[PDB]
């Protein structure tokens, strides 16, 4: 009888930076996808390995809701087999991804006149992220032969950068709130079912 | 990024039909998803119709009964048949492409789903010509 708490994910006041993306496990609830259907603000709403129409007629062991904020032209990196600074260093989906990606423009919430410097992304990393891996380290990146010893300098760079979202940016550079729903079928029983399989 | 060229635009009477064509250059549309977008004068860019690499489709509500998107990977071409054209359909129509190695299934289709864009072709539906 319990409904899945999609509202507290999609309609949260504050969203995580992509490098420190937020994950909420959704279990033991009825997945009413109608609220997701009827939100006419979604620029992106697509699924992989499953049709978004058949979500109310399916059951899963767990549904993982990952959320973060990136630029508009970076939303496409939140997809199987994609590359770029966000997919390589911040949030990586697997090539076998089963789930849905939802993104909507959030210029009205996450932009500030003079810049909102609270949203960050990782720019440097010695290796790409594994799927669903998170790196929240703040260690100086050694871009040259000389070791850094934690001191920023020549070929020694801080790994995070700030978006600095302003409302006057073009839509490509404007902030977009992203929610990735992952569909897991590992250890029975299934706990998240649509109202049509319930 | 990839090179995209549109064709099939023009001026047509209301109720008439057009067939937009998106031709890739320098690659094949096999792994790619293709979408059609339009921007009317004095308005924002809107998604019209999209097709996945698995041939699943998206249609905006305003074109649902009138437009049909199709894929021909052998001829390396995506078509947008546009029947029963109305004056509100007057806009510049853009083709868009995005790698889609797995099969994507759309509920909506927006500009945030594509990285490559065409130059566009003009579609004008007026009886006043
Ligand atoms: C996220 O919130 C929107 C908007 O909710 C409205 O604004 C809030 C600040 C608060 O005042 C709410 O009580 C308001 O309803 C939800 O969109 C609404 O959804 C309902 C039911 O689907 C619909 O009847 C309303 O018309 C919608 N209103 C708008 C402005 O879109 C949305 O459902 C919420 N998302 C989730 C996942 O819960
Ligand atoms: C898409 O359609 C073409 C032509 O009908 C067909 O050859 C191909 O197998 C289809 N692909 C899928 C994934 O259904």
């Amino acid at each position: 009888t319990n409904l899945c708490p999609f509202g507290e994910v999609f309609n949260a006041t504050r969203f995580a930076s992509v490098y420190a993306w937020n994950r909420k496990r959704i279990s033991n609830c009825v997945a009413d996808y109608s609220v997701l259907y009827n939100s006419a603000s979604f620029s992106t709403f697509k699924c992989y390995g499953v049709s978004p129409t058949k979500l109310n007629d399916l059951c899963f062991t767990n549904v993982y809701a990952d959320s973060f904020v990136i630029r508009g032209d970076e939303v496409r990196q939140i997809a199987p087999g994609q590359t770029g600074k966000i997919a390589d260093y911040n949030y990586k989906l697997p090539d076998d991804f089963t789930g849905c990606v939802i993104a909507w423009n959030s210029n009205n919430l996450d932009s500030k006149v003079g810049g909102n410097y609270n949203y960050l992304y990782r720019l440097f990393r010695k290796s790409n992220l594994k799927p669903f891996e998170r790196d929240i380290s703040t260690e100086i990146y050694q871009a040259g032969s000389t070791p850094c010893n934690g001191v920023e300098g020549f070929n020694c760079y801080f790994p995070l950068q700030s978006y600095g979202f302003q409302p006057t940016n073009g839509v490509g550079y404007q902030p977009y709130r992203v929610v990735v729903l992952s569909f897991e079928l590992l250890h029975a029983p299934a706990t998240v079912c649509g109202p049509k399989k319930s | 990024q990839v090179q995209l060229q549109e064709s099939g635009g023009g001026l047509v009477q209301p109720g008439g039909s057009l067939r937009l064509t998106c031709a890739p250059s320098g690659f094949t549309l096999d792994y790619y998803a293709i979408g059609w977008f339009r921007q009317a004068p004095g308005k924002e860019r809107e998604g019209v119709s999209c097709i996945s690499s698995n041939n699943s489709t998206y249609y905006a509500d305003s074109v649902k009964g009138r437009f049909t998107i199709s894929r021909d990977n052998a001829k390396n071409t995506v078509y947008l048949q546009m029947n029963s054209l109305k004056p509100e359909d007057t806009a510049v129509y853009y083709c868009a492409a995005e790698p889609d190695y797995s099969g994507v299934y759309y509920y909506t289709c927006g500009w945030t789903d594509f990285g490559s864009w065409g130059q566009g072709t003009q579609v004008t539906v007026s009886s006043h010509h």
